[PDB]
């Protein structure tokens, strides 16, 4: 199972900056481009919000490190 | 409708075709076998040194309008000796079942399957009677393997 709506939103959550230009949502294999929103979990890795989001309904650790969001 | 996921599985399938086709795997390829982008064909050569070596296996590869929120189904369909593949096609191999990740690809799969043709794990054995005998005997096992990479896959 996943997370909760609520444990989802009480992630961290930015703007794109414009360092984030040159970094790759391992989700959707996509470089961050102005507009997008990117959430960066307690290991620090980062994703679109749509992707990780998605990914955290049903399942509860990072998909690069598989260490648990909690 | 929100069926508008086949619009995320697509781009990403899309992107996976392009970057496997400049830099595939060492002794893999894949793509699609026809118009449907979610339904691909492989082939994989039996890594060097093991009793694979000189095999041509062929792979069907299985997208679902949920990737890569859900694995693959990825199936061999050349005959293969390996405790870890049984007469299905079925790969027992953790990351197409509950160690899947977003973040994998298609690349990643057939490397690891590539490992796994180098290292079986007689520990999570598909075929019991195979990984019992690949630690018993393990001398049979391969001389069993080399007679079946022969036969069945060249
Ligand atoms: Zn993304
Ligand atoms: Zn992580």
């Amino acid at each position: 199972r996943g997370l909760t709506k609520e444990q989802i939103d009480n992630l961290a959550m930015r703007s794109f900056g414009e360092n984030d230009a040159l970094k790759t949502c391992s989700v959707c294999i996509t470089e961050y481009t102005e507009g997008n929103k990117l959430r960066k979990l307690p290991c620090s890795h980062e994703y679109h919000v749509h992707c990780i989001d998605r990914w955290l309904s049903e399942n509860s650790t990072c998909p690069i490190c598989r260490r648990a969001v909690l | 409708k929100t069926a508008a996921k086949l619009s995320t599985s697509a781009k990403r399938i899309q992107k996976e075709l392009a970057e496997i086709t400049l830099d595939p795997p060492p002794n893999c390829s894949a793509g699609p076998k026809g118009d449907n982008i979610y339904e691909w064909r492989s082939t994989i050569l039996g890594p060097p040194g093991s009793v694979y070596e000189g095999g041509v296996f062929f792979l069907d590869i299985t997208f679902s309008p949920d990737y890569p929120f859900k694995p693959p189904k990825v199936t061999f369909r050349t005959r293969i000796y390996h405790c870890n593949i049984n007469s299905q096609g079925v790969i027992c191999l953790d990351i197409l079942k509950d160690n899947w990740s977003p973040a994998l690809t298609i690349s990643k799969v057939l490397l690891s399957i590539c490992s796994l043709l180098t290292d079986c794990n007689p520990a999570d054995p598909l075929v019991g009677s195979i990984a019992t005998q690949y630690m018993t005997n393990r001398a049979e096992h391969d001389r069993m393997a080399r007679q079946w990479t022969k036969r069945y896959a060249t």
